[PDB]
């Protein structure tokens, strides 16, 4: 009854959520009215035994809807409270549980959002969830991955172009917090590399479009102007401060030295 | 378990190592996991130092088995191994906890763990477990930036394991990325079934990394073109960012 | 059909570890004082 | 299965109480397995026993108090364990009930012998909850008739109303006063306390259905009150029962010291009276062993 | 006679730490 | 030599009653009255087993300027 029930308004969700343009209130207290309903039949099964798939096939949708339409408002806490629900679906009750269609494309939006955040620690931990084949082969895998190898090693010209090239039209939200990180990176990068750089030789450094985006940057920045459009750097003259000996600190060892030569006794 | 005996504990240790096997081999490992959390819980209050050894080793065993590195980090950031016990029980925490390490990107503690675990690993026997362990330290090795050393390669017993990663080394060493990627091309499925294949693929950061040391070292002045060209990276555009 | 007899089995082998392991370490330390 | 719990930890902050009741209820199945992750969402756990308007807050503590007692910080455990109340059944055999109950048990003994010495001003007065499961702890060992052990527990939380109950309620009242008092003299150091427990054990001997004078006296020695072994001896020739104050005459002068007894003599004065003081001031005592 | 076990048990882990102190006591001055 | 006998006895069976006594006469520099303080400590402790009294023995028996 409740199981034919549950299916019943999921269509609403499904329908409403499939139209071109979803509108993001209803479908959001369709969702928040659904979740209710799935505390009745089994949400979350604890050590999942041959139940009915019905239920565990069903749940997984709404929670698939519910982590896609989280990023369509662009809020965090939405997506984190979806996709943890949504990954017990993915690999627990997997040997129930078919492949899902949409599962590689919402795997790999998990791991894009932690490089958003810069959670790159959980986002190798993730990572190693999915099957080793995958990881190179699928296109909602690799491009993740991909992106995360150009930030690590600095290859910040091509982390632009994932922009151009992401998998699905979910993938758009995340490229944008993450955007904003590398800007602020690179420019972290000329600082302390380049000595002196021309105005506009680092708009394509910056990937800024209209040179006014400049302007409003360089005073967050904090970088002076030269006559010549040239940004001086001079800024290592703040060395690691070899000019101090660090007494206290080379008495500390050296003391603890008599210590381990003495003290035993 | 239901027994409560103190000299038990040498021998229930045993048991339930080969209690793990059983269902190893019975491609479960998801039963007995409720089993040795709540053995571990027994053994942990009880002082039972042998026995919590085994099952915290077992424990994490299994939660890498199905690629469980976050919960396997939460375990042993809150349970304590036990200092008295057997170095055959300790190398394996080592080697675990050096492989959580090594997935949570702190290849520097990962690093000390390996080492320590070799060094307390049988020095006849489980050559099956120093493989395991130098596969796991020469990726460790090269992702930290150092350099494994020549004479692992070279034992009868590792010679033919450590091969893939002798050319992995060795593409590393010289910091190319087409060096590197042709290792890739080859032994990729050989490192998937060694279940390193991951950590692998962050070593391209890494050799962009000694190729740019050496151009340093090498040349007072060079060309951003000519970094291109000798770490065959793409353009000199992009060798300006790295 | 027992009260803390399970209490009172885990507080004397709590101390029976230390005990041992202190009378162990006395040990050691007396053939020093001896030698 | 249910491999990772994060998302039964993503149902603790949604504004909905009833989605955070069913968490409650499902984090507590698999705590003994997932107790890891749980440990680093404590602090969602925690305030919803903190605030007052949560239905299951009672069963929020009783999860905060597992995770816990599975990380190894007993002391927080135990303060969850008593916040979830009647949901802390002790009666079950789980190692948790058992493991919680010996910490209560311990915390509540440190805290008695803490006050114990403490001036009444200063008493910090013990948790309603966590007397009532120690004195519910009592009890079990009275229903299991484990006497001996109720005795320890009585004496190392200072509580003589429950060490006077398990002396009286156990069927050999001879034999418990007989090992009671071995223990007092034997195992007890803090004087004070340990007059104390003689002092009750007098209490029991003068309630008996025949007294026992005789270790009434040896007690009474160690509590050094002349006036209480006068007492005893000049009520003894009242019931003529001279046989037995005989025996408590020697018994005074043998293992009392002088002052004690020279007080005695004090009371005694204020025929057969005389006979007491005879054998008290010890010249008889000693013509015996003189004759020996 | 259980708590008799603990309690003699505790007075001998307490008699060996003031055997294992003053063994390092007169080490220090079997030195001098 | 009397007097640390005497003064010994008079805090017989006094528990830790005797403390006072016990770090004054254990920390005067005449020998015999550090002699005392042992005593004092044998007859404040009769048969009570105080392992801190015992402590406090143990180390004046291997830490002591005074071989009495």
């Amino acid at each position: 009854a409740v199981l034919q029930a549950a299916t019943g308004m999921y269509e609403q969700l499904k329908g409403e959520w499939n139209r071109k343009s979803p509108n993001l209130s209803k479908c959001g207290e369709e969702l928040g009215r659904l979740k209710l309903v799935l505390l009745e039949l089994n949400f979350l099964p604890t050590t999942g035994t041959k139940l009915t798939k019905q239920q565990l096939i069903l749940a997984r949708d709404i929670l698939e809807i519910g982590a896609q339409w989280s990023i369509l408002r662009k809020d965090i806490p939405s997506f984190e409270r979806y996709m943890a629900q949504l990954k017990c679906y993915y690999f627990d009750y997997k040997e129930q549980l078919p492949e899902s269609a949409y599962m590689h494309q919402l795997l790999g939006l998990n791991l894009l959002f932690l490089l958003s955040q810069n959670r790159v620690a959980e986002f190798h931990t993730e990572l190693e969830r999915l099957p080793a084949k995958d990881i190179q082969t699928n296109v909602y895998i690799k491009h993740p991955v991909s992106l995360e190898q150009y930030l690590m090693e600095g290859s910040y010209n091509k982390v632009f172009l994932a922009k151009g090239n992401i998998p699905a039209e979910s993938y758009t939200f995340f490229i944008d917090i993450l955007l904003d990180t590398i800007r602020d990176e690179i420019a972290g990068c000329i600082e302390k590399a380049y000595e002196k750089i021309l105005f506009t030789e680092a708009t394509r450094i910056l990937f800024f479009n209209t040179p006014k985006k400049m302007t409003d940057y360089a005073k967050k920045r904090g970088w002076v102007l030269g006559p010549n459009n040239y940004y001086s750097f001079a800024s290592q003259q703040q060395k690691p401060e070899d000019t101090t000996i660090p007494s206290t600190e080379l008495a500390k060892q050296v003391i603890e030295y008599a210590r381990q030569l003495e003290m035993i006794v | 378990s239901t027994q409560n005996r103190r000299a038990l504990d040498l021998v229930a240790a045993k048991c339930y190592y080969y209690h793990a096997r059983v269902y190893e081999f019975l491609d479960k490992l998801d039963v007995v996991r409720s089993f040795l959390h709540a053995r571990l819980r027994t053994a942990t209050l009880r002082h039972d130092a042998d026995g919590q050894a085994t099952l915290l080793n077992l424990l994490l065993r299994n939660y890498l088995h199905y690629s469980l590195y976050d919960q396997a980090e939460k375990l042993v950031s809150k349970s304590v191994f036990p200092e008295q016990a057997n170095n055959n029980e300790w190398a394996r925490y080592l080697y675990y906890t050096g492989r959580i390490k090594a997935i949570q990107l702190e290849y520097s503690e990962a690093r000390r763990t390996m080492t320590n675990a070799l060094r307390k690993a049988p020095q006849h026997t489980a050559v099956g477990f120093k493989q395991t362990v130098h596969k796991l330290l020469i990726v460790v090795e090269l992702l930290l930036g150092e350099i494994p050393d020549r004479l692992q390669f070279r034992q009868p017993s590792l010679k033919r394991s450590l091969m893939p990663y002798f050319l992995l080394t060795q593409a590393v060493r010289t910091g190319n990325l087409a060096k590197f990627n042709q290792v890739l091309d080859q032994f990729g499925e050989k490192f998937q079934a060694d279940g390193t294949y991951t950590l692998i693929i962050r070593l391209r950061h890494n050799v962009i990394k000694t190729g740019v040391r050496m151009i340093s070292l090498s040349y007072s002045r060079i060309s951003l073109a000519d970094i291109a060209q000798k770490l065959q990276l793409d353009s000199p555009e992009d060798a300006e960012f790295i | 059909g027992s009260g803390l007899r399970q209490y009172y089995l885990s507080k004397i082998e709590e101390l029976q570890l230390i005990v041992n392991d202190k009378s162990q370490n006395l040990r050691r330390l007396q053939a020093q004082r001896n030698e | 299965m249910i491999t990772s719990a994060a998302g039964i930890i993503s149902l603790l902050d949604e504004d909905e109480p009833q989605l955070k009741e069913f968490a409650l209820h499902k984090l507590n199945a698999v705590v003994n397995d997932f107790w890891a992750e749980i440990s680093e969402s404590v602090d969602k756990i925690e305030v919803l026993y903190e605030d007052e308007g949560f239905r299951s807050r009672q069963f929020a503590a009783l999860v905060a108090s597992k995770v816990f007692y599975h990380l190894g910080a007993f002391e927080e455990s135990l303060n969850y364990a008593l916040g979830a109340g009647d949901l802390f059944n002790v009666n079950d055999n789980s190692e948790y009930v058992e493991t919680i109950i010996a910490k209560c048990i311990d915390h509540y003994t440190k805290q008695c012998v803490e006050n114990a010495d403490l001036p009444e001003g200063e008493k910090k007065p013990i948790d309603q909850r966590l007397e009532g499961i120690v004195n519910k702890m009592f009890q079990r060992c009275l229903d299991d008739h484990k006497y001996k052990q109720a005795i320890g527990i009585a004496l190392e939380t200072r509580r003589l109303d429950v060490f006077e109950k398990t002396i009286l309620e156990s069927n050999d009242v001879p034999g418990m006063l007989a090992y009671s008092l071995k223990l007092c003299m034997s195992l007890m150091q803090n004087k004070q306390f340990r007059n104390k427990v003689l002092r009750v054990l007098v209490k029991i001997y003068m309630n008996l259905e025949k007294p026992d004078f005789i270790n009434v006296c040896q007690c009474l020695i160690f509590l050094d009150d002349p006036q209480a072994v006068s007492d005893i001896l000049e009520k003894l020739v009242k019931e003529d029962n001279l046989l037995m104050a005989y025996q408590i005459c020697f018994d005074l002068y043998e293992s009392a010291s002088q002052q004690f007894l020279s007080s005695v003599i004090q009371n005694l004065r204020t025929d057969q009276t005389l006979k007491m003081i005879k054998i008290l001031s010890g010249e008889m005592a000693i013509e015996l062993h003189l004759q020996f | 006679d259980l708590y008799s076990r603990y309690k003699k048990l505790q007075q001998e882990l307490e008699f060996l730490e003031v055997q294992e102190e003053y063994i390092k006591d007169e080490q220090k001055n079997l030195k001098k | 030599r009397g007097l640390a006998v005497g003064i010994a006895l008079v805090m017989y069976g006094r528990m830790e009653e005797a403390d006072a006594l016990i770090e004054s006469l254990c920390r005067d520099k005449d020998p015999i009255l550090r002699r005392s303080g042992m005593y004092t400590v044998a007859m404040a402790y009769c048969g009570s087993g105080n392992n801190k009294a015992i402590r406090r023995l143990l180390h004046v028996a291997v830490s002591d300027v005074n071989d009495d």
